[PDB]
């Protein structure tokens, strides 16, 4: 009933057991989906037993639980808006005590799903945009994140820091839905400055780690971007398999820029075939093929937003292609010609003996390969002994 | 005119007193400009008294005021900017009739300095942005507005290089250029949200990479476009750009720059330097096999690649980085090669001046001229 | 005649708009209203860490856009509470503290329940004291002088300050009796609290005087 | 489906993970050229009269 309900919820809050209020509070919980629990003005039995602001909270809660019955997501989300103040200004009364700390993942939490839901019940009416209710749910966890990075002063086992990394992915996964990014810094600085940054649970960190992996393979940092993604792929919970596919997809072309090619069982394992030909042509340095397997599955990549990216490995490509020219020819003297017909025989536009040995520069000064051009022969002279070093040591 | 001046002002203290302040969000009400002029009545006035116009807005031969030529001055505002009075922004078809008036009037004025033109032009269309972002205009004309100014910005990105800092900074310019794309690309994406097309943006977002070639992340913004958008020429031309400035491919970037449009060009003319300092430094390493010994390579070979306007410059190029030219045959030696401290100053280059076949304002209006506006404002 | 082979960071200016820092609708419709065009570099460096709640020193030349940083960060992180004093912002002269008190008015428009006040030297403790009894602000612009004065005799409630800023912080800390007195102040106020300190000319001198206040500041010098 | 869920758990200790032991092949850079592709380029190169010496 109501009354044991709201009894249940003033024990929690006197017994400070964060499971259970948030329990209580969560969606996630059957109680949501009991029908005698739902009412519509409920706020005046709230009064009577729960003190300020708990009161107003959970009456809001019950208004939002009626709300959901109905399908109503935007006075759902509203309700919810409402549910974060509340419990936003009561977690700022705490003082040196963060057992309100699941309460928070279980209220935020709720807050930016039921925004998905009120955004796409708004695309329908036509009245607002694609992410409003996003950036208000941005604000609030915004919020959220103020108060609990603001407590400095508090004990190890007993600060609200804990809830930083948390909030972090919230409103990285509010970012990169509204397309949204460059807030993601102070963020970012913040973990880094944080003396818990290994201290947090394993799925945030995860989550942390993915997030600032595409981050970093967006700004061309294909090492620190490695790394992170590294992380997050070999510690993803074995159970949530999307999890893994959406690492691995963009884990894919930054191990690929680095040298590393995915083996067929992977891309068989986890779904992503479409890379199955990519990775044959930077092997071969078949740049026909490459092109050709980029434009077939160009609106998978395109949707991933690593196309462009894709795209990065014409210079892997290239290397591999005058490896094959010299290992046909077997001699350390070879034409430029050679290359130039070799590359009109992959269909380049545009390419005649000046592009040839600007490639060829390129590669040279970036250490792909040992030699020097000969301008009054028109030759490239490699090394006797290590003419193409491995990517992984370049 | 300062007796006019301080009436006009005396008008609108008491009209502003008569303003009311603290509205509620939902309450709020959007301006809306009711100057039917170029340029108000007060700040014409204004100026007069306070001798700050511009060449352009003043009768020949003397320091009167040409009322009809003078334009709204953009003035950063202030703390007590005292909010804008209606009358004293101009609604949407003003701000096209000005804007019609800048690129048909003045764009192609010669008598003047070029700080003098670029000044008036910049700081106008400065005033018109401003008054399209006060009072929230989201249009096809506010975006072909935003769309000539970021032209103007274009072109005086490469006309106005081999100017000295008290009459032209790069910096600035760029900083214009970058905020007008932003503006449009706002004002791109709601209205594509409201069910609205715009012809010209496929043209400007290819803008936006080109003016982002040395940032990765636009690589991402380029793949949310729309699939029109994303697949047009401009788009493509910008991403080829990219891609060969990224890969240090300086045949194919400036293959690119010979077969760009004028704007196209304006705006990889920005990264002429760095290219070729990026393409010297893999030439010398590339052919040089000893740190000891120097190897002779041909001058014009450099002159075609990099594209420089004749031997000369390319000489000069290569002495400011110590490597020695000598009979056409420039002696590239990997212990001499030094990078300059302190960037050298850059020249236009003629290329992309001989890309420029029509008017500046047909080439800022992006066709074919409007007829050139006549209106003479009421005292 | 070929002789064998001998075996042995650009950047770009960042590009935002107002509206990609998920500011509150009401201080967006404010800064339209004002003609703002775009966030300077300043205050793209600076307003994305203010907004968060944390501690940041910059220096930049007049009129690159310092203040009006910390005035929207204000704006934007405020939880107004009757009867509480949580936006402490304090410089050395009267004609700044009154710029700034034109800012807040000016960005505040369609926030009716934000209320901001300024005392300063060279008027009566007397009408501070009255306007702190009777209508309580949330927002108070000061003197380290006044304020210190206002403080001391349980006049100005200080213990519920969440955001402490300092405006043309170098000159202020450059003096003793200023600088004694911002210590003072900043001694009376909460810990868990951000500091926020903006100045025209940073000298290195100085530098160490102005972490000294904050924790793990982001630092911004041009 | 362009979204990262939340996982079931907060922690799992390593027990609970897909374990992918060989992942990225190493030795797909080596010497041999006796594919199709390498067959058309090297039958390319003879067109063009560029021949591996005997
Ligand atoms: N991003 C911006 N766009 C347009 N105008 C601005 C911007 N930032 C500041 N201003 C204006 O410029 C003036 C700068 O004053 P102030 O904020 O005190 O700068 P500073 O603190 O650097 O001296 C302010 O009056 C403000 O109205
Ligand atoms: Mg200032």
């Amino acid at each position: 009933t109501i009354n044991q309900y709201l009894q249940q919820v003033y024990e929690a809050i006197d017994s400070r057991d964060g499971a259970s209020c948030a329990e209580l509070v969560s969606f996630k919980h059957p109680h949501v989906a009991n029908p005698r629990l739902q009412m519509a003005s409920p706020e005046e039995k709230c009064q009577q037993v729960l003190e300020p602001p708990y009161d107003e909270m959970f009456a809001a809660h019950l208004r939002c639980t009626y709300a959901v019955g109905n399908h109503d997501f935007i006075e759902a989300y509203k309700c919810q808006t409402v549910i974060v103040q509340s419990f936003l200004r009561a977690f700022q009364a705490h003082k040196e005590e963060n057992w309100a700390l699941p309460v928070m993942y279980a209220v935020a939490l709720d807050l930016r799903v039921f925004a998905n839901n009120a955004d796409q019940q708004l695309v329908k009416k036509g009245k607002s945009k694609v992410g409003d209710m996003l950036e208000k749910a941005a604000e609030l966890l915004m919020s959220c994140f103020r108060v609990c990075a603001s407590d400095t002063r508090a004990g190890i086992e007993d600060s609200k820091k804990w809830g930083m990394l948390f909030l972090v992915n919230q409103l990285f996964k509010i970012y990169f839905k509204i397309n949204k990014l460059h807030l993601c810094k102070p963020l970012i600085r913040a973990i880094d400055s944080s003396n818990l940054k290994d201290d947090y649970s394993t799925a945030q960190r995860v989550t942390y780690k993915y997030y600032v992996g595409r981050k970093a393979m967006f700004d061309s940092d294909f090492k620190q971007a490695e790394e992170y993604l590294s992380f997050a792929f070999e510690h993803c919970h074995r159970s949530s398999q999307k999890n893994k596919r959406m690492i691995l997809i963009y884990l894919l072309p930054v191990k690929m820029l680095l040298g590393h090619m995915p083996t067929v069982e992977l891309l068989k394992k986890y779904h992503l075939m479409q890379f199955a030909e990519v990775t044959r042509a930077v092997s071969e340095g078949n740049l026909l093929l490459l092109h050709e397997a980029l434009a077939k599955h160009e609106a998978f990549f395109i949707r991933c937003g690593i196309f462009l990216i894709l795209e990065k490995l014409k210079i892997i490509t290239y290397r591999n292609l005058f490896k094959k020219v010299y290992l046909l020819l077997k001699t350390h003297q070879l034409s430029l010609d050679a290359f130039l017909v070799a590359l009109k025989f992959m269909q380049v536009e545009d390419v005649d003996i000046d592009e040839v040995q600007c490639i060829l520069a390129n590669l040279i000064y970036m250490g792909h390969v040992k030699g020097y051009i000969s301008h009054q022969h028109q030759k490239l002279v490699v090394s006797k002994q290590n003419p193409f070093p491995p990517l992984s040591t370049v | 005119s300062k007796e006019k001046y301080r009436l006009l002002d005396q008008r609108d203290r008491i009209m502003r007193q008569a303003r009311v302040k603290r509205t509620d969000l939902d309450k709020a009400r959007t301006f809306v400009g009711t100057c039917l002029d170029m340029c108000p009545e007060k700040e014409r006035y204004m100026r007069e008294t306070r001798s700050q116009l511009s060449v352009f807005e003043v009768v020949p031969g003397t320091d009167q005021v040409d009322h009809a030529a003078a334009v709204k001055e953009y003035s950063r505002s202030s703390a007590d900017q005292e909010e804008p009075l209606p009358h004293e922004l101009r609604p949407l078809p003003v701000l096209s009739r000005t804007m019609d008036y800048l690129v048909t009037q003045i764009m192609d004025q010669k008598e003047g300095s070029l700080r003098d033109w670029y000044d008036f032009v910049w700081n106008r269309t400065r005033g018109i942005r401003k008054d399209i972002t006060q009072q929230h205009l989201c249009d096809p004309l506010t975006v072909s507005l935003i769309e000539k100014c970021t032209r103007f910005h274009i072109h005086c990105a490469h006309f106005m290089c081999e100017e000295p800092m008290s009459s032209f900074d790069a910096k600035i310019n760029n900083e214009n250029m970058t905020k007008c794309l932003q503006s449009l690309k706002e004002m791109y994406q709601d209205l594509r949200n409201k069910g609205v097309f715009c012809a010209s943006e496929a043209e400007f977002q290819g803008y936006n990479v080109l003016l982002s070639l040395n940032k990765g992340d636009i690589l991402r913004e380029v793949q949310q476009f729309h699939p029109a958008v994303r697949n047009s020429s401009e788009v493509k031309f910008a991403v080829q750009a990219f891609a060969a400035l990224n890969s240090n491919n300086f045949v194919r970037f400036f293959k690119l720059v010979q077969s760009a449009s004028y704007l196209n060009a304006c705006l990889l003319h920005c990264y002429f330097s760095q290219i070729r300092k990026d393409a010297l430094r893999a030439l010398n390493f590339a052919y040089t096999v000893s740190t000891q010994r120097s190897t002779i390579f041909p001058l014009d070979g450099v002159v075609r690649m990099l594209l420089f306007r004749d031997c000369e410059e390319a000489t000069d190029f290569l002495t400011c980085h110590g490597l020695t030219v000598s009979d056409g045959c420039v002696e590239l030696n990997r212990s001499a090669f030094l990078e300059p401290e302190g960037l050298s100053k850059t020249r236009k280059s003629v290329f992309i001046t001989r890309k420029l076949t029509v008017s500046v304002g047909e080439i800022v209006n992006g066709g074919p001229l409007p007829p050139v506006p006549r209106h003479t404002p009421v005292c | 005649e070929l002789l064998d082979y001998e075996d042995d960071s650009y950047v770009s200016i960042h590009s935002s708009g107002f509206r990609d820092f998920l500011l509150k609708p009401e201080l967006l419709r404010a800064i339209v209203d004002c003609g703002f065009e775009h966030p300077s570099e300043v205050q793209h460096e600076c307003i994305p860490q203010a907004i968060l709640g944390m501690d940041v020193l910059c220096q930049a030349k007049s009129g690159m856009g310092k203040t009006a940083v910390f005035v929207l960060a204000t704006l934007q992180q405020l939880x107004p509470v009757t009867g509480q004093v949580s936006v402490l912002v304090m410089c050395h002269t009267r004609e700044l503290a009154f710029q700034i008190s034109k800012e807040y008015e000016r960005f505040s428009k369609y926030m009716p329940n934000v209320k901001v006040a300024v005392f300063f030297g060279g008027l009566s403790i007397k009408k501070d004291e009255e306007v702190l009894k009777k209508n309580c602000p949330h927002i108070v612009v000061g003197t380290p002088g006044r304020i210190l004065a206002l403080a001391r005799n349980k006049s100005l409630n200080l213990k519920h300050i969440k955001h402490f800023i300092l405006d043309e912080c170098d000159k202020m800390l450059e003096q003793l009796d200023m600088r004694r007195d911002v210590q003072e102040i900043f001694r009376m106020t909460p810990h868990e609290k951000q500091v926020m300190m903006f100045s025209a000319t940073l000298s290195k001198e100085i530098r160490p005087v102005c972490r000294k206040f904050m924790q793990d500041p982001m630092e911004i010098f041009v | 489906d362009d979204e990262f869920e939340e996982f079931p758990a907060e922690d799992w200790a390593g027990l609970d993970e897909d374990e992918d032991a060989h992942v990225w092949e190493d030795n797909w850079d080596d010497d041999n050229v006796e594919d199709d592709f390498s067959n058309q380029l090297r039958a390319e190169l003879e067109k063009h009269g560029y021949k591996m010496e005997t």
